[PDB]
């Protein structure tokens, strides 16, 4: 079985400020399949990133991703008013089962 | 022998469909897919390796053969390396053949109400059969329709003259020779269709009725099926199943009626087929009228009996394909059925009627309800040749996999009439698969790429020292290319580069796989190409594979390879040929046939019994 | 555009019944990957089952693998979800997704494309 621990829980930000998700798996990642999601209240998710590298069709440049051997980052550089909700990572093989993580959300002040 | 109109009117009638139908088979020139496949199985027979697809495996890929050795013969006799030449050539003879047969036979039918009496004959259910444009489609590819159509007409026409030669010359009904020529006939259609069967047995039967004796039943039965109990031996002993393989590969469920009942709909809607129907059968229910409306073996000899017996087997035909599921192809499957309903009016006679019945005026205005019906019916026939066809829906994937295929390969390819394989190179990814067999001297696994429409490499172990100086001519190593369409890549690639598909119909692994879903047509059942990196000499590691494949997939898989189950099956086809190895196989074909895998290699695994391999981590 | 619209969902008694559908609009359900994932109420999200029928592939999570079932009909580009036996604590808010395929054939990056809007299925009663 493959679990993922997600850092933090909640992030305190204002606008215009650097943010940093850090999501952690705990065997061998070789897929390197990690994708991120956005979801606001009420809503379904949208893809931000797959491949653990790559950003999506239509998703600003603000928006960035990185392995870190085991470890995996996403990032956000200047936050506008219009990026606060919760964000998820996710595992999955070619075939294999699909894992999510635990969601982190970012509040304004 | 009857009098001259008679004589003549059939025969010029004869000679205008035949012409008409060589011409529309002629503007409609292709060969399909499915057409060269056959040719493969030619070559490697012509090339001294046997009846086989791939030079190392006693697979059987055709389901007739008898297509395939007439073909076989016929590029024996032929000294041009060109196959598809003779393919056009027998299916364009055969097909005319057999609808000049039928029409032969269908006069005889009539022929002995006619004594001394001036009538014509026109044609009727010959017309409207190739004024179908899918009947003219089919009359030409690579498959064996023609083939049918001559079977078919040689049996109607055989069945009517031993249904009529009932005249008790010496206490019999007829000679000893035609009754064996019959039987072995009869006995012939297994060999040509599985399908078919049902038609033949049936004939059989009959005869098995009309037998005086137990002994004279004994002799028929022993006479009719001596080939085809000959050919299971050798396929029991050659290739180790009771069945071809592409049938073992499909694992049905039940029936789907809903499926047939969208294809009947999809046939008929094009062309209106229920008008000619309802035409012909008032014209055969007022032909009838005018010959008059009025113990077993008697009844089952007789001419009212083969009627019914060729409209019932069309009828159990149409079920059959009903029942199935139909076909991802316009038509090509229900023609058959067609062919057998419209044999008894293929040719109607037209006369005056007699004087002892109908008096004067009375048989002046039967004659002009026959005339006006056949000329509706002709009628019908010219509207419905230039009919534009399927429609504007029959070059994707549609909710239903129904697709014409000509116009498909046509657009596919660049040429309005594709007949040779050099002229299927034109394939989107048919040019680049030369370049990489030719750029991999040591050899390689082939595979469909993602991005773009080139492969994707999977390099092989390389050669030990002291085995690579030993060769002749250079050394290349093993080529494996893995994919769905065959007849394009078997008939270009070469005869020592191994070609396989994924449903099953050149894999033996994929053919012994079960089912869990439904889906598509045709297009349901494929194996994991995981499987396909598996077995082989080919590398295993991530620096060597793409990243759309899983390792540990692949190690599983290589682990359960290893069952002892699977080994006797996989040796039953691969092991020399031999004496010991005949009887083997002929002891042990019922329960190869019987056997089935898990597509999942853990499931696999936990089936057989055997550890789970470490992770790779 | 591509669509996918969902249907059936309400309240039933525990071990009760109930069948979701999902119709989908501008692609074939031949060639992708389909999957269901459901969220409870104030918890994240959940993979649930997924389908393939290119491959003839099935699979469930271990949660409701053995009282779950999906299938799909491709003559009218439907997938379906059964639901048998259903305890009170598979009460969420129930999804359906499309994969993230590649262009030139049928391979999957391991992501999820499309979203649907969501069907809640309240299995307790009372
Ligand atoms: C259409 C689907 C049928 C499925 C169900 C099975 C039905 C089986 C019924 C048939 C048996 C009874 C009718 C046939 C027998 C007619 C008599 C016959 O063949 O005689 C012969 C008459 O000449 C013939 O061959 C004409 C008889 C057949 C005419 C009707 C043709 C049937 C086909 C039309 C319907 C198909 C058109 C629609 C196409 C989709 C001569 O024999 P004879 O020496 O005179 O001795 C008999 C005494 N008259």
């Amino acid at each position: 079985d493959i679990q993922m621990t997600q850092s933090p829980s909640s992030l305190s930000a204002s606008v215009g400020d650097r943010v940093t998700i850090t999501c952690r798996a705990s065997q061998s990642v070789s897929s390197s399949a990690v994708a991120w999601y956005q979801q606001k209240p009420g809503k379904a998710p949208k893809l931000l990133i797959y491949s653990a590298s790559s950003l999506y069709s239509g998703v600003p440049s603000r928006f960035s991703g990185s392995r870190s051997g085991t470890d995996f980052t996403l990032t956000i550089s200047s936050l506008q008013p219009e990026d606060f909700a919760t964000y998820y990572c996710q595992q999955s093989p070619p075939y294999g089962p699909i894992t999510f993580g635990q969601g982190t959300k970012v509040e304004l002040k | 022998p009857y009098h001259v109109w008679v004589r003549v009117s059939l025969w010029v009638s004869v000679v205008t469909v035949a012409a008409l139908f060589g011409w529309g088979a002629w503007q409609r020139r292709w060969i399909a897919d499915d057409g060269l496949i056959v040719l493969r199985t030619v070559r490697n027979l012509l090339a001294g390796n046997g009846p086989v697809f791939n030079a190392g495996e006693r697979v059987e890929a055709n389901t007739s053969t008898v297509w395939s050795y007439l073909v076989t013969l016929g590029g024996f006799v032929a000294g041009s390396a060109r196959l598809e030449y003779v393919a056009l050539v027998l299916a364009l003879t055969l097909s005319v053949l057999g609808v000049v047969l039928v029409m032969f036979g269908t006069a005889r039918l009539y022929a002995p109400g006619l004594t001394g009496r001036r009538a014509v004959f026109l044609p009727a259910g010959a017309l409207v059969y190739i004024a179908i444009p899918p009947a003219r489609d089919f009359a030409t590819s690579g498959l064996e329709n023609g083939l049918v159509l001559a079977y078919l007409g040689l049996l109607w026409w055989m069945m009517v003259c031993w249904s009529q030669g009932l005249r008790r010359p010496d206490g019999e009904r007829t000679s000893r020779g035609f009754d064996a020529t019959l039987a072995v006939v009869a006995g012939m259609s297994v060999l040509v269709r599985p399908e078919l069967a049902l038609i033949g047995g049936l004939a059989l039967v009959m005869m098995l009725v009309a037998a005086p004796t137990w002994r004279r039943r004994l002799a028929l039965v022993v006479v009719g099926g001596l080939i085809p109990v000959a050919y299971q031996i050798f396929r029991m002993g050659y290739y180790g199943l009771l069945v071809p393989g592409t049938a073992l590969a499909k694992d049905a469920s039940g029936a789907k009626w809903d499926q047939g009942l969208v294809y009947l709909a999809n046939f008929n809607q094009p062309y209106l087929l229920w008008a000619p129907a309802v035409l012909l059968i008032g014209l055969g229910l007022m032909v009838l009228l005018l010959r008059g409306r009025p113990w077993i073996a008697r009844t089952v000899q007789s001419p009212p009996a083969v009627v019914a017996f060729m409209l019932i087997s069309g009828l159990l035909q149409a079920v059959y394909w009903i029942r199935q599921g139909g076909d991802f192809m316009h038509g090509r499957v229900l023609l058959t059925p067609l062919f057998c309903l419209l044999a008894p009016v293929a040719v109607i006679p037209l006369l005056l009627p007699d004087r002892s019945r109908m008096a004067r005026g009375a048989g002046y205005l039967y004659a002009g309800a026959t005339a006006v019906l056949w000329l509706a019916v002709a009628g019908w026939a010219l509207w419905a040749a230039n009919s534009p066809g399927m429609g504007a829906d029959a070059t994707r994937v549609t909710y239903s996999g129904i697709v014409d295929e000509r116009r498909f390969y046509s657009q596919a390819t660049g040429h309005a009439h594709p007949l040779t394989a050099a002229d299927y190179l034109d394939y989107p990814r048919m040019r680049a698969v030369l370049t990489a067999i030719e750029n991999t001297p040591d050899g390689a696994l082939l595979l469909p790429s993602g991005d773009y429409d080139r492969w994707d490499v999977v390099p092989a172990l390389p050669p030990p020292p002291d085995v690579r100086a030993a060769a002749v001519g250079g050394y290349v190593g093993p080529h494996t290319v893995f994919f769905t369409n065959l007849g394009m890549l078997g008939m270009n690639v070469g005869l020592d580069v191994r070609v396989i598909d994924q449903i099953g119909l050149a894999n033996p692994l994929a053919a012994h796989t079960a089912r869990l879903t439904d889906g598509r047509i045709g297009h349901d059942k494929n194996l994991f190409p995981d499987w396909a990196v598996a077995e082989g000499p080919f590398l295993k590691e991530p620096p060597w594979i793409p990243q759309y494949l899983d390792e540990d997939w692949i190690r599983q898989a290589e682990a359960a390879l290893k069952c002892p189950e699977t080994d006797k099956v996989l040796d039953a086809i691969r092991a020399p040929m031999g004496f010991r190895r005949f009887l083997s196989n002929v002891m042990h074909a019922a329960e190869y046939t019987r056997y089935r895998i898990d597509r999942v290699p853990l499931y696999e695994l936990a089936r057989c019994g055997l550890p789970v391999p470490e992770p790779v981590d | 555009e591509v669509q996918l619209v969902e249907s059936g969902g309400g309240l039933v008694q525990p071990g009760g019944s109930l069948r979701l559908s999902c119709a989908a609009s501008g692609f074939n359900v031949s060639s992708s990957y389909i999957h269901w994932v459901r969220q409870a109420p104030g918890k994240g999200l959940e993979w649930v089952a997924s389908i393939s029928s290119y491959y003839g592939y099935t699979s469930y999570a271990d949660s409701v693998k053995g009282r779950f079932t999906i299938s799909a009909d491709t003559s009218k580009n439907t997938a379906y979800l059964q639901m048998n036996s259903l305890r009170a604590e598979d009460t969420a808010v129930y999804y359906c997704a499309r994969g993230y395929m590649y262009s030139h054939w049928v391979y999957s990056y391991g992501a999820i494309d499309y979203w649907g809007q969501g069907t809640l299925v309240t299995v307790s009663s009372a």
